[PDB]
DNA sequence: CACGTATGCTATAATGTGTGCAGTCTGACGCGG
DNA sequence: CCGCGTCAGACTCGTAGGATTATAGCATACGTG
RNA sequence: GAGU
């Protein structure tokens, strides 16, 4: 919109290419990580943490 | 009375006489001269045997009149293409025709998005060489242990086995139990939210009120320019051109109404920044 | 020209379907013989 | 009359995702950067 | 599976 055209003039900050579909903890369930699993498939190249 | 279609088409195919091999090339010597009467009897007396054969296609592809008319179709390219001259019998050239005609409709009717043949031959053979492996393997193929049979990429392998993913119905109702569908869980997704609705209608106000903060010239400027109050986004020289011929003279106050905007802002910015989330 | 999508042709004879399920509920209210 | 058909059959809550198959092989034809 |  012409607002947001105007603002991000304003201020640069043009939107970078990458969004956010990170996992977080459903609301108001709240505990302590015991464990994680990872999978990976046969050719991508592998975390850190995997 | 009887009213099913597959009987009645059934029974009017019966009562059309079969042909021997000496009438059919007498008749076809006569349909390839165009004699009307002679193709006719032709396509009508071999109808049978296109259901013979749709018999065997059918299955799971389409239903079984549905596979009888386009069967049809490939029995009427083989009576156009017929060689009464050559010694080999009719039957026999237009089981060809009909098995063709077949296929190539099952494999563009059958699949919701219409797949192109290339696309879908390519995947048949990914599937048939999987069959193969997992007969040998004694387990179910991985995308990479095909592509290694065929030499060939693993991202072509899955983006194919990902387009032969098949569809799930809207409407299907979830967990063996008659109760809701998926529609009734499924979200738009563009659709914000009143509260989007209502933040658009708050930002897009909060910029009049500091629009009109600005001197009368920049204001102007900035709207004009922006398509902000004006209606097109006028370029430099159209906004020039309607006040102040120097174009870079708009670009000048453009820029200056965009400082005193950032002062307000580092002032009475403590509503401004809480526009990031 | 190439890349993506399409249209096409193949010749031993073969020539009327079936297939996968449905399981039978119940008291009422109309509709052709 | 008999018989065959069509129409109805409470309200909110829950759980969980998910299934199947297979369409040859090759040469020409049409549209876009 | 939860009250009706």
């Amino acid at each position: 919109t012409p607002e947001e055209k105007l603002l991000r003039a304003i201020f640069g900050e043009k939107a970078s290419d990458v969004k956010d579909s990170s996992l977080r903890v459903p609301n108001g369930v709240s505990g302590t990580v015991i464990d994680v699993q990872v999978f990976t498939r046969d050719g991508v190249e592998k975390d850190k943490r995997a | 009375r009887v009213l099913d279609a597959t009987q009645l088409y059934l029974g009017e195919i019966g009562y059309s006489p079969l042909l021997t091999a000496e009438e059919e090339v007498y008749f076809a010597r006569r349909a390839l001269r165009g004699d009307v009467a002679s193709r006719r009897r032709m396509i009508e007396s071999n109808l049978r045997l296109v259901v013979k054969i749709a018999r065997r296609y059918g299955n799971r592809g389409l239903a079984l009149l549905d596979l009888i008319e386009e069967g049809n179709l490939g029995l009427i390219r083989a009576v156009e293409k017929f060689d009464p001259e050559r010694g080999f019998r009719f039957s026999t050239y237009a089981t060809w025709w009909i098995r063709q005609t077949i296929e190539r409709a099952i494999m563009n009717q059958t699949r919701t998005i219409r797949l192109p043949i290339h696309i879908v031959k390519e995947l048949n053979v990914y599937l048939r060489t999987a069959r193969e492996l997992s007969h040998k393997l004694d387990h179910e193929p991985s995308a990479e242990e095909i592509a290694e049979q065929l030499d060939k990429p693993v991202d072509d392998v899955s983006r194919m086995l990902r387009l032969n993913e098949r569809i799930t119905s809207v409407d299907t109702p979830l967990g063996g139990d008659s109760e809701k569908a998926l529609l009734d869980i499924l979200a738009d997704e563009k659709e914000n939210g009143p509260e989007d609705t209502t933040q658009d209608d708050d930002m897009k106000q909060s910029i009049v009120k500091w629009l009109f903060e600005l001197n009368a010239k920049q204001r102007e400027v900035l709207a004009r320019r922006f398509g902000l109050l004006g209606y097109e986004a006028a370029t430099l020289e159209d906004v020039g051109r309607e006040i102040g011929l120097t174009r870079e003279r708009v670009r000048q106050i453009q820029v200056e109404g965009l400082r005193r905007l950032r002062e307000i802002l580092q002032t009475q910015g403590l509503n401004i920044e809480a526009l990031f989330l």
